[PDB]
């Protein structure tokens, strides 16, 4: 199945946060509508927070990530939880490599904000 | 499949 | 329900990274085994980090967070996510008032590391 | 935090299940537009599907799920998680006791349907 | 990523209940310790539970669910969810075709029970 899109609230702001676990170095892709947004990149095997940002979700409401290793696709795993019906976070693990622990990226999408 | 395929569903 | 606890594998690294979208300043404690094992403290309405670090879950792998503003503990909700059986996600909102954002501090725990 | 209370999107079919997991009897009240649409009443200590419907989430989206154990209210605990971007659960849980096993009645809510 | 395969804490009682949203008929396998414990079939475009059964994790405590329609392998996504650190939810969708609603064989797995 298609991973790593979410549908948000409509202009609504929203955080994103990537972690790095890997001897790779990751660049991660944050696409609003298509159009990419924010870009982070980083390398640590020990979860540094490689980037984090403040977007919009604008019109569509459609962001999509994305993460390579050395221009090489990593496979994606995601999904969206939400709290007490209010607090929502967009969850994405990504692999880049054999062992399948799904942390060699790690992005977390957190809304609403303020 | 194909919808209700007018009236005999899957095959 | 009790919330904000969470049992991980034992003696396993993890992650835990603080997010705060407040007017009050917010205190969040991080227990392993019932002791305070990391404390973060900042103030934002724009979902800064106000702190992060590794930790170890330790022989019980039992963690507890904690939030307080002015002294007061906040209202906690959380669960824990896991993707493809392997990327676990512990997730963490509060509320220091009475617009029911949970967002105030925003607390993720993440693991395996590496 | 409030628990079991979900917004749908408006008139929406979607399906809900109960399961019972307790020696006390089981009362599953399901609410839409804040009146009973669905209820279910049942015994088991093995899991059984004391009731499974399919309701409309009306003008409001709002669907509220209550137990109560002749006429005691559990406690609740619930989330909802979204897989790909399309498949929505809605999850409760239930404590009649003093165990925190949270299974007495369990609640799972799905759609779309068809 | 690998879909429908789930870590179960051994030698435990877990629930497993499908349901039906597709002009296609359903066949939800459930192996435990990689050899078939339960296998559903039935159709339904209205979300009729097609099976439920209690099963045990066994020594490995290895679940995982497969669905198919006449022999074509459904696609699969799936996550589990854990509240407040005691109850589980392993949860599965399934796609049969190409309009991507992922409700087709729809799989919900539960524990503990009891
Ligand atoms: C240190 C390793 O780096 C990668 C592979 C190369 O080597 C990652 O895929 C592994 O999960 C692990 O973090
Ligand atoms: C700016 C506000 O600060 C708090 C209370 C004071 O005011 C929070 O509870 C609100 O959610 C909001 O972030
Ligand atoms: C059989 C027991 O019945 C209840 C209490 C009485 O007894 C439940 O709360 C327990 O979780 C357990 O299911
Ligand atoms: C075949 O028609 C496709 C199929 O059945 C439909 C009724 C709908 O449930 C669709 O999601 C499913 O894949
Ligand atoms: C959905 C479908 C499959 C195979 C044959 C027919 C006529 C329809
Ligand atoms: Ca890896
Ligand atoms: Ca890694
Ligand atoms: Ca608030
Ligand atoms: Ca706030
Ligand atoms: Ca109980
Ligand atoms: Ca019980
Ligand atoms: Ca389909
Ligand atoms: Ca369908």
């Amino acid at each position: 199945a298609t991973q790593g899109v979410f549908t948000l609230p409509a202009n609504t702001r929203f955080g994103v946060t990537a972690f790095a676990n890997s001897s790779g170095t990751q660049t991660v892709n944050v696409l609003v509508n298509n159009e990419t947004a924010a870009t982070f990149s980083g390398q640590s095997t020990n979860n540094a927070v490689i980037g984090t940002q403040v977007l919009n979700s604008g019109s569509s409401g459609k962001v999509q990530v994305q993460v390579s290793v050395n221009g090489r696709p990593s496979d994606l795993v995601s999904a969206q939880v939400i709290l007490t019906n209010e607090l929502n976070f967009a969850l994405v693990g990504s692999e880049d490599g054999t062992d399948n622990d799904y942390n060699d990226a790690v992005v977390v999408i957190n809304w609403p904000l303020g | 499949x194909w919808x209700k395929x007018k009236x005999k569903x899957w095959x």
